[PDB]
């Protein structure tokens, strides 16, 4: 199945020129930690309207 | 002071190199820009040992490896061309797609680029050659993998919501009767050897 | 019509574009061809908005975007160049290699010798910030995977028979060294914070 046929290269495309300047690097600046709101917020009946 | 190629020419040629081909029906302004200075773009590609082709009636410009002095062994060895060589499964799907494409072209000549087909039509064809693994989903995945590879070669649009695809006109110049006959001779040789 | 461009120059240009690089320590032929014929290659690259800088001291040549600095927008996007953003692991690795390379250049001057580092020194420094992935085998697997990917980006060579890599001089011309220094500051803060 994986044999290579002799068909000519047409519609050929070129890409991925390995320009060193194209490199960019990671961002981690959003380092603030939002701790858990695990506290029990169960309701207290005082609010209940008349 | 320093000479600079026309900005639009540079844009069009760089994009055309990026995508290896270009259709008037989808990006008309770049197509016409190239057609305004075909000598210029051919000149630009010349150092790369790359070249240009034209199909006015189909509105397609496609790059092609220059062969004036490159080794006849294979243009695929050319360093810049990135996507790897074609393989005979892809070639089988190419043959089926070419048949569908010529059938479409009969209906309205060259017409538009809208050579539409339903994926459910391809699976019956492949099942004959690649066989039947007995799981419709498995064969669908196999066909989609092959179609993805072909789209990597730029011969087919990616699937869509209606499970339809449209054959890129570039196929007419890969399945060129000359190429077809060269392949056919090679494959006849292969079978003869297979004994 | 047009006289064919010098074959040797076409080969040098296409090979250069295959790696965005040229090195006298590896390929003196194309290195010399380009060095003695810079105008031809630059003119060849003009149409695609491409240009080459050099460091003869390092024995290096490299490609670059010829677009004039901030022509219309602050940061540039180019059809034939894709700006990949290294994942944090790769960013850390490239940062450590960059600092090592500059340290080596301080030790021996500019371009006097290609920098080097062994796996022995490597693994501890990577585990300093990354920890244990689950085994030493996995440690070396990941290390070599990143090394191979960098070599694909041209930054490094693969380890030799003694597990020592060579830091490619290309490292001296990275795009945003300030971002690398900022991430290095964050890393050196986290190393102390977490211990």
């Amino acid at each position: 199945r994986k044999q290579e046929v002799p068909l000519p290269a047409v519609g050929v495309a070129v890409t991925g020129i390995p320009a060193i300047e194209r490199l960019r690097f990671k961002e981690v600046d959003d380092e603030a930690e939002q701790t858990l709101d695990l506290s029990n917020h169960a309701a207290d009946l005082t609010q209940i309207g008349d | 002071s320093e000479t600079r190629t026309l900005q639009k020419i540079r844009e069009a040629t760089q994009e055309l190199l990026k995508y290896g081909l270009l259709e008037e029906a989808s990006k008309p302004n770049l197509y016409r820009i190239v057609l305004s200075h075909p000598e210029e773009v051919t000149r630009i590609l010349e150092p790369l040992d790359l070249d240009i082709g034209i199909d006015e009636i189909r509105g397609l410009l496609y790059v092609k490896v220059r062969l004036d002095e490159t080794p006849a062994q294979d243009e695929w060895a050319h360093p810049l061309v990135r996507r790897q060589r074609l393989n005979l499964e892809q070639s089988l799907l190419v043959a089926i797609l070419r048949q569908h494409f010529v059938a479409w072209e009969q209906e309205s000549g060259t017409g538009a680029s809208q050579a539409q087909i339903a994926i459910d039509d391809l699976l019956p064809q492949l099942q004959i050659y690649l066989g039947d693994p007995g799981s419709e989903s498995k064969e669908r995945t196999r066909l989609l993998t092959l179609l993805d590879q072909l789209k990597g070669h730029g011969l087919v649009t990616s699937p869509d919501a209606h499970e339809r695809i449209v054959i890129r006109p570039i196929i007419a110049h890969l399945a060129d009767p000359i190429n077809l006959q060269a392949l056919l001779a090679w494959l006849r040789e292969q079978i003869a050897q297979q004994t």
